[PDB]
Protein backbone atom coordinates (compact mmCIF):
# COMPACT_ATOMS: atom_id res chain seq x y z
CA UNK A 1 0.00 0.00 0.00
CA UNK A 2 0.94 3.11 0.11
CA UNK A 3 0.23 6.85 2.13
CA UNK A 4 -0.33 10.29 0.44
CA UNK A 5 -0.35 13.47 2.59
CA UNK A 6 0.45 16.62 3.71
CA UNK A 7 1.07 16.00 7.84
CA UNK A 8 -0.42 12.69 8.18
CA UNK A 9 -1.63 13.61 11.27
CA UNK A 10 -5.75 13.94 11.26
CA UNK A 11 -5.36 17.17 10.43
CA UNK A 12 -5.32 17.22 6.62
CA UNK A 13 -6.69 14.55 4.79
CA UNK A 14 -4.75 12.09 3.30
CA UNK A 15 -4.85 9.22 0.44
CA UNK A 16 -4.90 5.89 1.70
CA UNK A 17 -4.17 2.96 -1.05
CA UNK A 18 -4.02 -0.96 0.35
CA UNK A 19 -3.82 -3.69 -1.82
CA UNK A 20 -4.70 -7.37 -0.42
CA UNK A 21 -4.68 -9.99 -3.14
CA UNK A 22 -8.34 -9.66 -3.82
CA UNK A 23 -9.21 -6.11 -4.44
CA UNK A 24 -7.77 -2.06 -3.78
CA UNK A 25 -9.42 -0.26 -1.42
CA UNK A 26 -9.19 4.05 -1.91
CA UNK A 27 -9.87 5.89 0.78
CA UNK A 28 -8.96 9.79 1.51
CA UNK A 29 -10.29 10.71 4.94
CA UNK A 30 -7.50 11.38 7.86
CA UNK A 31 -6.42 9.29 10.60
CA UNK A 32 -3.23 8.87 12.52
CA UNK A 33 -0.29 7.30 10.59
CA UNK A 34 2.16 4.69 12.77
CA UNK A 35 4.26 2.40 10.41
CA UNK A 36 2.89 -0.38 8.73
CA UNK A 37 -0.49 -2.76 9.01
CA UNK A 38 0.25 -6.30 10.55
CA UNK A 39 -0.98 -9.54 9.62
CA UNK A 40 -15.12 12.79 7.82
CA UNK A 41 -14.34 10.34 4.80
CA UNK A 42 -15.60 11.54 1.29
CA UNK A 43 -14.46 9.51 -1.14
CA UNK A 44 -14.33 5.85 -1.23
CA UNK A 45 -12.89 3.78 -4.10
CA UNK A 46 -12.94 -0.57 -4.65
CA UNK A 47 -11.48 -2.04 -7.49
CA UNK A 48 -9.51 -5.02 -9.12
CA UNK A 49 -6.06 -5.49 -7.64
CA UNK A 50 -2.71 -4.03 -8.65
CA UNK A 51 -1.41 -7.59 -8.15
CA UNK A 52 0.13 -10.95 -10.25
CA UNK A 53 11.96 -11.98 -12.14
CA UNK A 54 8.90 -9.54 -12.35
CA UNK A 55 8.98 -5.63 -12.34
CA UNK A 56 6.36 -3.85 -11.39
CA UNK A 57 6.61 -0.14 -12.31
CA UNK A 58 4.04 2.66 -10.84
CA UNK A 59 3.80 6.19 -11.76
CA UNK A 60 1.71 8.47 -9.69
CA UNK A 61 0.93 12.38 -10.35
CA UNK A 62 -1.36 14.78 -8.51
CA UNK A 63 -2.52 17.01 -11.43
CA UNK A 64 -5.54 19.65 -11.12
CA UNK A 65 -7.32 17.73 -8.01
CA UNK A 66 -6.71 14.73 -10.36
CA UNK A 67 -4.22 11.53 -9.25
CA UNK A 68 -3.14 9.64 -12.05
CA UNK A 69 -1.87 6.29 -11.55
CA UNK A 70 -0.01 4.48 -14.34
CA UNK A 71 1.75 0.87 -13.55
CA UNK A 72 3.26 -1.99 -15.65
CA UNK A 73 4.08 -5.51 -14.90
CA UNK A 74 7.00 -7.20 -16.84
CA UNK A 75 9.59 -10.24 -16.81
CA UNK A 76 12.88 -9.40 -16.72
CA UNK A 77 17.41 -4.66 -11.23
CA UNK A 78 16.50 -1.92 -13.85
CA UNK A 79 17.53 -2.91 -17.32
CA UNK A 80 18.91 -1.30 -20.37
CA UNK A 81 15.49 -2.08 -22.33
CA UNK A 82 12.50 0.40 -23.07
CA UNK A 83 9.05 -0.68 -21.69
CA UNK A 84 5.93 1.48 -21.53
CA UNK A 85 3.72 2.13 -18.90
CA UNK A 86 -0.48 2.47 -19.25
CA UNK A 87 -2.47 4.14 -17.06
CA UNK A 88 -4.81 2.40 -14.67
CA UNK A 89 -6.91 5.35 -12.86
CA UNK A 90 -7.49 9.27 -12.96
CA UNK A 91 -9.14 9.50 -9.35
CA UNK A 92 -10.55 13.06 -8.68
CA UNK A 93 -9.56 13.13 -4.91
CA UNK A 94 -8.57 17.08 -4.93
CA UNK A 95 -6.02 16.68 -2.15
CA UNK A 96 -2.92 18.60 -1.48
CA UNK A 97 -0.03 15.94 -1.36
CA UNK A 98 3.52 16.69 -0.93
CA UNK A 99 4.88 13.61 1.67
CA UNK A 100 4.37 9.69 0.97
CA UNK A 101 5.16 6.30 2.37
CA UNK A 102 4.58 3.18 2.00
CA UNK A 103 2.91 0.55 3.15
CA UNK A 104 4.31 -3.34 4.04
CA UNK A 105 3.10 -6.58 5.43
CA UNK B 1 -24.60 32.16 10.13
CA UNK B 2 -24.58 28.79 8.93
CA UNK B 3 -22.28 29.71 5.70
CA UNK B 4 -18.86 30.10 6.43
CA UNK B 5 -16.02 31.39 4.25
CA UNK B 6 -11.88 30.80 4.60
CA UNK B 7 -10.56 33.90 5.27
CA UNK B 8 -6.89 33.26 5.58
CA UNK B 9 -4.22 31.34 4.05
CA UNK B 10 -0.65 30.31 4.28
CA UNK B 11 -1.03 30.14 0.49
CA UNK B 12 -3.19 30.07 -2.72
CA UNK B 13 -5.52 27.58 -3.52
CA UNK B 14 -5.05 24.83 -6.12
CA UNK B 15 -7.49 23.77 -8.65
CA UNK B 16 -10.96 21.92 -7.36
CA UNK B 17 -8.76 21.34 -3.96
CA UNK B 18 -11.03 21.40 -0.72
CA UNK B 19 -9.37 22.64 2.04
CA UNK B 20 -11.41 21.95 5.30
CA UNK B 21 -8.65 21.84 7.81
CA UNK B 22 -9.52 24.69 10.58
CA UNK B 23 -6.01 26.01 12.29
CA UNK B 24 -5.97 29.07 13.95
CA UNK B 25 -3.80 31.83 11.19
CA UNK B 26 -0.31 32.87 12.35
CA UNK B 27 -0.30 36.55 11.21
CA UNK B 28 2.02 37.48 13.60
CA UNK B 29 5.41 36.04 14.85
CA UNK B 30 4.79 34.86 18.27
CA UNK B 31 3.04 31.30 17.94
CA UNK B 32 -1.17 31.50 18.42
CA UNK B 33 -0.97 27.95 20.23
CA UNK B 34 -4.64 27.43 19.98
CA UNK B 35 -5.21 31.01 21.05
CA UNK B 36 -7.21 33.88 18.94
CA UNK B 37 -5.80 37.04 19.65
CA UNK B 38 -3.45 40.00 18.34
CA UNK B 39 -2.35 38.50 14.82
CA UNK B 40 -3.79 35.39 15.42
CA UNK B 41 -7.17 34.98 13.86
CA UNK B 42 -9.94 32.30 13.09
CA UNK B 43 -9.67 31.41 9.59
CA UNK B 44 -13.52 30.84 9.12
CA UNK B 45 -15.66 33.90 9.27
CA UNK B 46 -19.53 33.44 8.67
CA UNK B 47 -21.80 34.77 6.39
CA UNK B 48 -24.04 37.84 7.56
CA UNK B 49 -27.00 37.50 5.08
CA UNK B 50 -29.97 39.44 5.79
C1 LIG C 1 0.46 21.91 0.59
O1 LIG C 1 0.96 21.87 1.93
C2 LIG C 1 2.29 22.38 2.07
C3 LIG C 1 2.69 22.17 3.52
O2 LIG C 1 2.06 23.13 4.37
C4 LIG C 1 2.34 23.84 1.64
O3 LIG C 1 3.68 24.32 1.72
C5 LIG C 1 3.71 25.51 2.53
O4 LIG C 1 3.58 26.69 1.71
C6 LIG C 1 3.58 27.91 2.46
C7 LIG C 1 3.36 29.03 1.46
O5 LIG C 1 3.47 28.56 0.13
C8 LIG C 1 4.88 28.06 3.24
O6 LIG C 1 4.82 29.23 4.04
C9 LIG C 1 5.10 26.84 4.12
O7 LIG C 1 6.38 26.92 4.75
C10 LIG C 1 5.03 25.56 3.29
N1 LIG C 1 5.18 24.39 4.14
C11 LIG C 1 6.07 23.42 3.89
C12 LIG C 1 6.10 22.29 4.87
O8 LIG C 1 6.82 23.46 2.92
C13 LIG C 1 1.82 23.98 0.22
O9 LIG C 1 1.75 25.36 -0.14
C14 LIG C 1 0.44 23.35 0.09
N2 LIG C 1 -0.03 23.42 -1.29
C15 LIG C 1 -0.79 24.42 -1.75
C16 LIG C 1 -1.18 24.33 -3.20
O10 LIG C 1 -1.14 25.35 -1.04
C1 LIG D 1 -14.75 15.70 10.76
O1 LIG D 1 -14.53 15.31 12.12
C2 LIG D 1 -14.59 16.40 13.05
C3 LIG D 1 -14.26 15.83 14.41
O2 LIG D 1 -14.85 14.56 14.60
C4 LIG D 1 -15.98 17.05 13.01
O3 LIG D 1 -15.99 18.18 13.87
C5 LIG D 1 -16.31 17.48 11.58
O4 LIG D 1 -17.65 17.96 11.52
C6 LIG D 1 -16.14 16.31 10.62
N1 LIG D 1 -16.39 16.73 9.25
C7 LIG D 1 -17.60 16.69 8.68
C8 LIG D 1 -17.67 17.17 7.26
O5 LIG D 1 -18.59 16.29 9.28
Amino acid sequence: GWIFGTTLDSKTQSLLIVNNATNVVIKVCEFQFCNDPFLNCTFEYVSQPFLMKNLREFVFKNIDGYFKIYSKHTPIDLPQGFSALEPLVDLPIGINITRFQTLLA
Amino acid sequence: YNYLYRLFRKSNLKPFERDISTEIYQAGNKPCNGVAGFNCYFPLRSYGFR
